[PDB]
């Protein structure tokens, strides 16, 4: 069935799984017309395919041209979606495709089942957890590999770096949520908490500053402070 | 206009004649139905006083044969049997006529409700879905279930309707996979109404005979069933016009012959409202919208 918190562990185990999320597939600005009217103009977007226990991400870039002529766009959006995921999973080799596929938003179910109807035993699930993974965005290089893309691309992304190396998976997903969450509730103040100090670099092949085990627990606090912190000035408290 | 003889009524039972019912107490002296009108098809169906679980029935067509019921007090119920012997059958329906033993099957002269009902019900295409090749009638009840339902468990005593599934790889097309699923024209019009049903009467006929096991038994794989082809057609942009007007008048008698109390378990909220408000042909059942508006605006 769906996925929440009593059953947060299988996450973690030696089932192949992907965690699919379409927030930022169809991405606009919103902006007037000559005539007063207001209009769309589609930006690239990019499908967030995510092995939890490897870090492993398979990063669909959605190309602004799939969309020229179409209509309905936002629900065209949730089919282009699982066509792309669909065929992803027929590209892997036997041993490496997913036993469950769970998605992040419920809209995305009946897109992906039919389909996988040639996959009867892949697993296709909701979840109840409000994981940030629409701040997929907000890190610098994902963004800037959409941004630059002229066709469609698909671009392989260890979205853990090499933290598996000192830590385990489960603490690898909940540092990347916690990091997505302040991302997501506020971009400025995460992004000065990551980048503060100089010393500290992004190695090129990675996505995150190369942080020690003692200056991750003090970022991760920062973190934390700050959603708490956008919590009160969100609701006065 | 054809009689079904009773050999007796030893137990107390409601006795159902398409859609008349009357009530007999035990042993009362009756011995059968008479003036039942030729050239459609019929069910005489039952529910025991004492036990009103398992209603049960018998779909039959009298220019198919003679037939009566009989009490069988092993298997405690009502069954249907075929009498062979034309002149022992004419003999037994004469003198219980003369004595006057038979209640009469009371058409009302302007009423075409059961022909409305019926009109593509045959008796041989209801022998495909009940599988007992040796009568020529068709024996139902309440807890049948259909063969979509064993597959999700005897299939001697099941209700082979045509397996409808929106999310198949009988329904999607590869490569249509959102075109077929939003509108499920290909599935209605070629895999359906032109590879199982040939044309358009047959498949109204199967929703027709859904519909009624599901009144008349409480059938849930009945209901299913019903609900199931009328949101095939619902959800096709393109049905021929003539299917949809049929459909409005099929479906209209349906919702007026639904008794009044039974609405909140025979009729599926979510497919309703979808086929008269959301679908491609949401304006194209002006009857069956009218009357479903008057009737049981609660659904909607
Ligand atoms: C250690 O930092 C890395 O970047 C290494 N990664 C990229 C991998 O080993 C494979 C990733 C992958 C495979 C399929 S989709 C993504
Ligand atoms: C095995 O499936 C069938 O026999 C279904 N088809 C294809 C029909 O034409 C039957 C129509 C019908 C059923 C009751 S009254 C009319």
């Amino acid at each position: 069935g769906a996925m929440n918190s009593s059953n947060y562990a299988e996450l973690f185990n030696n089932d192949i799984k992907l965690f699919v999320d379409d927030t930022n597939v169809y991405r606009v600005t919103v902006h007037k017309t000559f005539e007063g009217n207001v209009a769309t103009k589609a930006i690239n977007g990019c499908i967030f395919t995510l092995n939890p226990k490897t870090g492993h991400l398979f990063l669909k870039i959605i190309h602004t041209s799939v969309w020229a002529g179409q209509k309905r766009l936002s629900q065209l959006a949730k089919w282009k979606t699982a066509e792309e995921v669909s065929a992803l999973v027929r590209s892997l080799p036997k041993e490496e495709q997913p036993k469950q596929i769970i998605v992040t938003r419920k809209a995305m179910l009946d897109p992906l089942e039919v389909h996988m109807l040639d996959f009867p035993n892949i697993a296709i699930r909701p979840t109840e957890l409000r994981l940030p993974f629409s701040a997929a965005m907000s890190i610098d290089k994902l963004s800037d590999v959409v941004m630059k893309a002229t066709e469609p691309q698909m671009v392989l992304f260890n979205i853990y770096d090499d933290w598996l190396d000192r830590i385990s998976s489960y603490t690898a997903f909940s540092r990347l949520t916690l990091l997505l969450r302040a991302l997501k509730t506020n971009e400025e103040s995460a992004k000065m908490i990551l980048l503060s100090d100089p010393t500290i670099t992004i190695k090129s092949y990675h996505l995150w500053p190369s942080f020690t085990d003692e200056q991750w627990i003090t970022i991760e606090s920062q973190m934390r402070d700050l959603i708490l912190t956008e919590y009160g000035r969100k609701y006065n408290v | 206009m054809n009689t079904v003889p009773f050999t007796s009524a030893p137990i107390e039972v409601t006795i159902g004649i398409d859609q008349y019912s009357f009530n007999v107490k035990e042993n009362q002296p009756f011995h059968g139905i008479k003036d039942i009108p030729i050239g459609h098809v019929h069910v005489i169906h039952f529910q025991h006083a004492d036990n009103s679980s398992m209603r049960y029935g018998y779909w039959f067509d009298c220019r198919m044969g003679n037939f009566y019921i009989q009490y069988d007090p092993k298997d405690g119920l009502y069954k249907m049997m075929e009498e062979r012997d034309g002149a022992k059958f004419e003999n037994i329906v004469h003198n219980f006529k003369e004595r006057q033993m038979m209640v009469s099957y009371p058409k009302i002269d302007e009423d075409d409700t059961w022909y409305n009902l019926t009109e593509f019900v045959q008796m041989d295409k209801i022998r495909k879905i009940v599988r007992k090749d040796e009568n020529q009638f068709s024996y139902v009840d309440s807890s049948m279930t259909t063969v979509q339902e064993n597959e999700l468990s005897d299939p001697a005593h099941s209700l082979n309707y045509t397996v409808i599934n929106f999310k198949s790889r009988e329904a999607i097309r590869p490569g249509h996979e959102m075109e077929d699923f939003l509108d499920k024209s290909y599935y209605l019009n070629t895999v359906m109404l032109q590879g199982i049903f040939k044309n358009s009467s047959n498949y109204f006929g199967e929703l027709q005979f859904a519909f009624l096991n599901a009144m008349f038994f409480g059938n849930y794989g009945s209901s299913l069933q019903w609900h199931a082809m009328i949101e095939l057609i619902c959800s096709s942009a393109t049905v021929p016009k003539h299917m949809l007007d049929k459909l409005d008048e099929i479906l209209y008698y349906q919702i007026k012959t639904l008794p009044e109390q039974y609405s909140d378990i025979l009729l599926n909220e979510r497919v309703w409202n979808i086929c008269l408000y959301s679908s491609f042909q949401k304006n194209s059942l002006h009857n069956t919208e009218k009357i479903m508006e008057n009737k049981y605006p609660e659904l909607l």
